[PDB]
């Protein structure tokens, strides 16, 4: 509402928010309809950016390139996690959402 | 027709148990009972339609039954005869029913 | 104890049941019984007492059944053969053509109360015990089994001309004192309600393989009688299933052990085998089925991953030689066994989920297009075996009623244009795969091929050919079952209804021949095979009919003669079905072998001719709508029709660039090549192939079917609508 050139930014972003993928259970969750509509929705974000939709402006070209998965953006807002913890379920959630032990380690490292 | 769901699931208890025939016929007295308390004995039409239409809905159930079972075995012939007795009822009914409506109604219009 | 018993059934079991009246043996029996439970009821020990006495009542109730079974042979009292009988009003079994009337008497004998009273203390001794004595139940299990054994039936003849007894094999009278006691015994199981069928449960889920089997056959037998769903609905709520279908998880990981070289023993094969028969009991209720289907089960099997590894061999490497064990079957029949029991639910929660079969269709595609590898192999894979058959035909059940467009038009909808692509050009495979089903074993070829197939060994080969038969006959109906589907589904559009044949009888000509057996010749199934193969098919199928109807007609003659018959023709029949025979054994029993052997191949030859006259009739369905689409719709290339050559050919067209190249190409499936030149042709070689001799067949064929559906006649519409767009051209 305040600002016309980002308010076509702001609704891109808050449709994407609002068809995050979730879980998908038709008798079992399903990990794998999980991941693809994840990449999907990934992919989703960026052609909105090359659109135009969701770029020309600082905050939410960091912001997609962190929802993308960006270690040098995360490591530069390390302020706002402030704990190697919290970069780590960060990294998981925006690159690795099912995760295993066998990977957990190595992420963790 | 839920009439049919009824007749599929009374069929699978009917193959472990007795024939339909029998369990048809001893479920209409009840009604008979309850249309005649009911009913006075001057409603005596609309009794006869008591029993007629609820017990053409027990024709329409046991065909539904013996339609669909191979009607070649010789299981089904007997609960078959004891039905087409049943149809037999059914004219034997409306048989009395005309002919002493008639004679009461002519009674009336021996003017 | 251990002394007394075995010098029991070393009394019972080895000697001959002649030396002694077995109305004496029998009563003995009983007494026995009687009086052991008396002692052991009111006890005469502690723990160490159940093990040896509970093998005692095993073999007891063992010895018991098969010694009643004796004298289920003999009649006793002044009449149980003959002509008159007046003691059947003693029992709830009664007369009817030879074999029961032996069996009644038996019964008729003894004393029913007896019979009731010690199955009571067997079942009362049964419920005052306690848990953790897993062996002794289970000798009390099978001492449950040894009995009702005897009040075990079973299965019923398939006749057509209703010359033979279909009856007392069932419990369908307000009579059959098996019948009553059953329901006594329900009333009983119910009184001791969820206590004894907890431990029932707990014993079947975590017990041993021999126990399993037991309680498995226990329960089995107890549900074929019951209609009060106890069972079920505390089994519901329990959650017992949740534990059983998380226990798949573990079977998925232990079967992908299996796979590898050298397996493990196969009692956990057993194990997964008698799991799906439990699955299976489950699934033969509507409400089982409904709770099989809210739980996800195809989800579940979906996400295993079992069924994705197949053995499979190649013209290279270490193949052609097995490391696994000789003695147990090939790998790759090893892997049938796993895949069988999931096929064969999907089957029975299609047809038996008529409410939600929409969502029970999605998950079976689900599961074909995730193990469509697999599929497709056994699709394109060219066998003979009876194995393979089976495979084919139980993929066409599932496919006939779970891959049509309808399914796909009804759910999964509002996903991307890619996923619509993707599920329609698999679900295109699978009808050309079925397509070409008909054009692999269609011919008459095979019949020759698999009846010198089984000549190897004659005591079973037999039955080899009767199942390959049969097996042939139902892929048949069910690509037909397939294919009327979809027509039926196809028939409200006007502009992209297509036929899937070309009309010409070249090929029906063709087909009658050879089809080059190095590899079996198949139409194109990419570019629309022709309706000569519905022709040469149907006409197969009708001498064949014919075939089947004398040999069956002679077969019920001496069926009705077997009294007549001499000693050694009897002799002969029975050394055909077991090899032990002659006339030292009674002539009793050597009638009810011929003709039990005559039952069985009646039985047979039935259900063949039965589902002959189905694809007759369904032919005929095909004929008719081939010609409604040609004659009335199809643009002509000779001519202008009035408002038919606007009217282009069933569906749309591709947008999408390909080459004309002679495999898998779907783009062809989409044109029929019609002209007037063309319908002339095929008008004149129907006249003189399709002669009023076939016709006569046809019509005096469907005269007497069409009962068991009860649907008013459509048979006589498709014959002469079929004969007059035969006399009918282009308008």
């Amino acid at each position: 509402s305040t600002s016309a050139s980002a308010r076509s930014m702001c609704r891109v972003l808050d449709d994407l928010l609002k068809k995050m993928p979730m879980l998908h259970t038709g008798g079992t969750q399903t990990l794998t309809e999980f991941e693809l509509k994840w990449q999907h929705w990934r992919e989703e974000c960026e052609r909105h950016l090359q659109n135009g939709t969701f770029s020309s402006n600082v905050h939410m070209e960091a912001v997609c390139r962190v929802l993308l998965g960006d270690e040098e953006v995360l490591l530069e807002k390390r302020d706002l996690m402030t704990t190697w913890y919290h970069f780590l379920v960060s990294r998981l959630l925006f690159k690795h959402p099912t995760v295993k032990p066998t990977e957990l380690h190595f992420y963790a490292q | 027709s839920p009439s049919f769901t009824e007749d599929i699931t009374l069929s699978a208890v009917m193959l472990q148990e007795e024939d339909p025939g029998e369990a048809a016929t001893m479920s209409m007295y009840p009604d008979f009972l309850k249309s005649f308390l009911e009913h006075p004995s001057s409603a005596v039409f609309e009794l006869i339609e008591q029993y007629e239409a609820t017990c053409n809905t027990q024709i329409t159930l046991l065909k539904k039954i013996v339609k669909r079972v191979t009607p070649g075995q010789q299981k089904f012939s007997k609960t078959a005869s004891i039905l087409w007795l049943l149809q037999q009822e059914m004219v034997t009914w409306r048989l009395i029913a005309a002919l002493y409506r008639d004679r009461i109604q002519s009674a009336l219009e021996e003017e | 104890l251990e002394s007394w018993r075995q010098l029991v059934e070393i009394i019972l079991t080895a000697c001959p049941q002649d030396l002694i009246p077995t109305e004496h043996r029998q009563l003995i029996i009983r007494d026995l019984l009687q009086d052991l439970h008396v002692k052991i009821l009111d006890d005469d020990a502690a723990q160490e007492l159940m093990p040896i006495v509970a093998g005692a009542v095993f073999t007891l109730t063992a010895h018991l059944s098969q010694s009643v079974r004796t004298e289920l042979k003999q009649p006793m009292t002044a009449s149980g053969l003959g002509q008159s009988q007046y003691v059947q009003m003693l029992d709830g079994s009664f007369a009817a053509p030879p074999g029961t009337e032996n069996i009644s008497a038996g019964f008729a004998s003894i004393g029913d109360s007896s019979l009731h009273m010690i199955l009571r203390n067997l079942l009362e001794f049964i419920l005052k015990t306690g848990g953790g004595f897993q062996r002794v139940r289970a000798h009390l299990y099978g001492s449950l089994l040894y009995y009702l054994q005897i009040a075990q039936r079973p299965d019923e003849p398939d006749t057509l001309e209703s010359a033979h007894k279909s009856m007392w094999e069932r419990l369908t009278a307000p009579e059959d004192v098996f019948s009553k006691l059953q329901r006594d015994n329900l009333s009983i199981f119910e009184s001791y309600g969820t206590a004894l069928m907890e431990v029932v449960c707990r014993d079947a889920c975590d017990g041993h393989d021999i126990g399993r089997m037991l309680a498995l056959a226990l329960l089995d037998r107890i549900v074929s009688v019951d209609r009060q769903q106890q069972w079920l609905l505390y089994l519901s709520n329990s959650g017992y299933l949740k534990v059983l279908v998380d226990s798949l998880a573990e079977d998925d990981v232990v079967l992908r052990n299996l796979l590898t070289p050298q397996p493990p023993l196969l009692k956990a094969l057993y194990i997964y085998e008698s799991k799906m028969a439990f699955l299976t009991r489950v699934a033969k209720s509507s409400q089982g089925a409904i709770e099989l289907l809210r739980s996800g089960v195809i989800v579940r099997l979906a996400q295993c991953q079992v069924y994705d590894m197949r053995p499979e061999t190649d013209p290279h490497g270490v193949f052609g030689m097995r490391e696994t064990p000789v003695f147990i079957p090939a790998p790759v029949e090893r892997y049938r066994q796993i895949l069988l029991p999931a096929l064969q639910i999907c089957q029975l929660i299609l047809t038996s989920s008529t409410a939600q079969h929409l969502q029970a269709a999605g998950q079976v595609l689900q599961f074909l297009v995730a193990h469509s590898d697999t599929i497709q192999a056994i699709l394109r894979s060219q066998e003979g075996s009876l194995g393979s058959l089976q495979e084919l035909a139980l993929l066409t059940g599932i496919i006939s009623k779970a891959a049509l467009p309808g399914v796909l038009n009804e759910l999964d909808i509002g996903l991307n244009d890619g996923s619509m692509m993707e599920l329609q050009g698999h679900i295109g495979r699978f009808q050309r795969q079925c397509l070409a089903l008909l054009n692999r074993f269609g011919g008459s070829d095979r019949l020759r091929q698999l009846s010198l197939q089984d000549d190897s060994s004659r005591l079973d080969g037999v039955s080899k050919k009767d199942d390959m038969e049969l097996a042939m006959q139902q892929i048949c109906s069910n690509v037909m079952e397939y294919c009327q589907a979809l027509m039926i589904q196809n028939s409200p559009s006007f502009q992209q209804t297509v036929c899937l044949f070309t009309p010409s009888l070249k090929e029906s000509a063709s087909r009658d021949g050879t089809r080059q057996d190095s590899q079996v010749s198949i139409l194109p199934s990419w570019r629309l095979p022709s309706l000569g193969v519905v022709i040469h098919l149907l006409k197969q199928s009708a001498n064949n009919f014919f075939t089947y109807y004398d040999i069956h007609r002679q077969s019920v003659g001496k069926l009705q003669n077997v009294e007549q018959l001499p000693p050694d023709e009897i002799k002969e029949l029975c050394q055909s079905e077991m090899p032990v025979g002659a006339d030292k054994i009674s002539t009793t029993q050597k009638y009810g072998l011929a003709r039990r052997r005559l039952v069985k191949l009646i039985n047979s030859r039935a259900k063949l001719l039965s589902l002959c006259s189905y694809i007759i009739e369904t032919c005929l369905y095909i004929l008719w709508r081939h010609l409604e689409y040609y004659l009335l719709h199809c643009t002509t290339s000779d001519s202008q029709d009035p408002v038919f050559s606007n009217m282009t050919f069933g569906n749309r067209r591709f947008q999408d660039t390909f080459n004309t190249d002679p495999n898998m190409d779907p783009r062809n499936l989409r044109q029929n090549k019609v002209s007037q030149q063309d319908v002339d042709t095929l008008l004149r070689e129907g006249a003189n192939s399709f002669g009023e001799s076939l016709q006569k067949r046809l019509l005096d064929i469907e005269s007497l079917y069409c009962k068991v559906r009860s649907r008013h006649s459509f048979i006589q519409a498709l014959v002469r609508r079929i004969r007059g767009l035969l006399r009918v051209s282009r308008v």
